[PDB]
């Protein structure tokens, strides 16, 4: 309805997507950390077994 | 005298727009001094202008 | 009058998205009633100058 | 009561979320020190043994 200026949806766009990049981010921490306990069990686990 | 009738009608009307927002404007104050986030310095100033 | 419909205009959206409270609608309402108000008495003063 | 905007509810619940989900991670990192000692004596430590 042309109320706001554009530099406002701008700014708001991009803290979107930035928002977005940061959670990819975070699942992405979390995806590594997860290929050392893929075993479901601690006691089969290669560090216990050695 | 006629456009000066008309031009008191007017005023009226306005003057009644503004009673209502001051009383918005007090219930809102009243709250949140209710809630305990607005000092009693805000009530009287709220009061004031009703 | 234009400049102060278009604000309230811009702060009934606003409203209604869901960014600012009831209170501020009110004084919007108020603005405009004022500025009507302001226009009437002038065409009343440029009638009675003629 | 419609006494106050509705973005600023909406804020206020999100920064309840936020703050549940920061103590959830201090918690955790607690119990991943505390894993390691598991509340034993200090002399029967597995380090002191070796």
């Amino acid at each position: 309805a042309n109320l706001i200026g554009r530099e406002e949806l701008q700014h708001a766009r991009d803290a979107v997507t930035s928002a977005q990049a940061q959670l990819d981010v975070a699942i992405q921490q979390y995806n590594a950390n997860q290929a050392m306990i893929l075993g479901t069990k601690l006691e089969d686990q290669p560090a216990v077994q050695q | 005298s006629f456009n000066n009738i008309n031009a008191s009608i007017s005023s009226i009307n306005a003057y009644k727009q503004a009673v209502v927002s001051a009383q918005s404007s007090l219930d809102a104050m009243e709250a949140g001094y209710s809630v305990g986030t607005r000092t009693i310095v805000d009530v009287l100033d709220a009061t004031t202008t009703l | 009058k234009e400049a102060i419909y278009r604000q309230l205009d811009q702060t009934t959206q606003r409203f209604n998205v869901g960014l600012v409270a009831i209170t501020d609608v009110q004084n919007a309402r108020a603005q405009y009633d004022t500025v009507l108000a302001n226009e009437l008495t002038a065409r009343n003063n440029l009638d009675n100058a003629v």
